[PDB]
């Protein structure tokens, strides 16, 4: 199998940058290498066909090149919806090989996030369960640190985070933190709280609410 | 030109699944149809591909006497039968084409069928709002959403008022709890002064269960 080494696995620029992605193809592939792009939760979409041309209605700040068994996608001027992840790939014999893409991520100026909780509903309450959320909206950069207090008892093991990819116009991060109780838990305590803490923020920014 | 897969769902360890590729605005006689799955955040991986017109095909090692790929060309329609699954091939699974005037690449790809090869039963999703209240406020901002809980298996999809509000949402990726079921929330922020005027409700969708849910979601 005809390996393509991508590199680098990540890669993180500003608007306007150029970006160069390589593939080096283990074995002369000639000019068969084609470059996707993936889109979170989308199919990939071919960028560059036969290592160098563009494939129609493709934006001419992406282009392709080939230097023996070494291919290149560069993206000339870096924009905010080029956050996806690349692939190469080589058809010159079967099996067709991927690279293990590169993930590539916009830089941006540090944006804080806005903060809001929100308390288990009635009909999850009646059902014998509490999962309490926090939401951290539209932030940068994505490394945020959420934690539970309850009556102020710092919380372990029972909350799951999710983060948003970053957004295509204004490459901000959003960040969802669950905690989970029984009802009967739940109905223990009086002040759930949610505290933040980011690089935009002064000092932790704490959400709270009062049971009842 | 379009490429639309269907068959895909939950299968038990050892299970078979036949997925199928429905060709539109080309005939498959004259390309080469490609099979390439993705497992759950991980990258790219051939499978797969097959030239309709002799038959002639050809299969990855990780699949190679377990999958087989065909074709029907007067339906248009190539096929993924997948025998003896296992928990490895869980994974998106894209067809794809080799065509045009000289590309030779895969110009055109269906939007792909989640195949999810596990001991565990179909379980539809409860949705619960998440009420914008005075401390869902930020100046004139107010955030809501809804909770997306107990589901199994991936995926569901959530829109907003039928589709009619899209910015300022963000559905986040689902993830699995201790439970060995996923759970979501997609939220959404609005001006503040919108909150006892406009509607919202979100529709959550999880074809694996048939399950459509519309859930109205009330400033408390």
């Amino acid at each position: 199998d005809i390996q393509m080494t991508q590199s680098p696995s990540s890669l993180s620029a500003s608007v306007g940058d150029r970006v160069t992605i390589t593939c080096r193809a283990s074995q002369d592939v000639n000019t068969a290498v084609a470059w996707y792009q993936q889109k979170p939760g989308k199919a990939p979409k071919l960028l560059i066909y036969s290592a160098s041309f563009l494939y129609s209605g493709v934006p001419s700040r992406f282009s392709g090149s080939r230097s023996g068994t070494d291919f290149t996608l560069t993206i000339s001027s870096l924009q905010p919806e080029d956050f996806a992840t690349y692939y190469c790939q080589q058809h010159y014999t079967t099996p067709p090989t991927f690279g293990q893409g590169t993930k590539v991520e916009i830089k941006r100026t540090v944006a804080a996030p806005s903060v809001f909780i929100f308390p288990p509903s009635d009909e999850q309450l009646k059902s014998g369960t509490a999962s309490v959320v926090c939401l951290l909206n539209n932030f940068y950069p994505r490394e945020a640190k959420v934690q539970w207090k309850v009556d102020n008892a710092l919380q372990s093991g029972n909350s799951q985070e999710s983060v948003t990819e970053q957004d295509s116009k204004d490459s901000t991060y959003s960040l969802s933190s669950t905690l989970t109780l029984s009802k009967a838990d739940y109905e223990k305590h009086k002040v759930y709280a949610c505290e933040v803490t980011h690089q935009g923020l002064s000092s932790p920014v704490t959400k709270s609410f009062n049971r009842g | 030109v379009q490429l639309v897969e269907s068959g895909g769902g939950l299968v038990q360890p050892g299970g078979s699944l036949r997925l199928s590729c429905a060709a539109s605005g080309f005939n498959i006689k004259d390309t080469y149809i490609h099979w390439v799955r993705q497992a759950p955040g991980k990258g790219l991986e051939w499978v797969a591909r097959i030239y309709p017109t002799n038959g002639y095909t050809r299969y990855a090692d990780s699949v190679k006497g377990r999958f087989t790929i065909s074709a029907d060309t007067s339906k248009n329609t190539a096929y993924l039968q997948m025998n003896s699954l296992r928990a490895e091939d869980t994974a998106v699974y894209y067809c794809s084409r080799w065509g045009g005037d000289g590309f030779y690449a895969m110009d055109y790809w269906g939007q792909g069928t989640l195949v999810t090869v596990s001991s565990a039963c179909t379980k539809c999703p409860s949705v619960f709002p998440l009420a914008p209240s005075s401390k869902s406020t930020s100046g004139g901002t107010a955030a809501l959403g809804c909770l997306v809980k107990d589901y199994f298996p991936e995926p569901v999809t959530v829109s907003w008022n039928s589709g009619a509000l899209t910015s300022g949402v963000h559905t986040f990726p689902a993830v699995l709890q201790s439970s060995g079921l996923y759970s979501l929330s997609s939220v959404v922020t609005v001006p503040s002064s919108s909150l006892g005027t406009q509607t919202y409700i979100c529709n959550v969708n999880h074809k694996p269960s048939n399950t459509k849910v519309d859930k109205k979601v009330e400033p408390k």
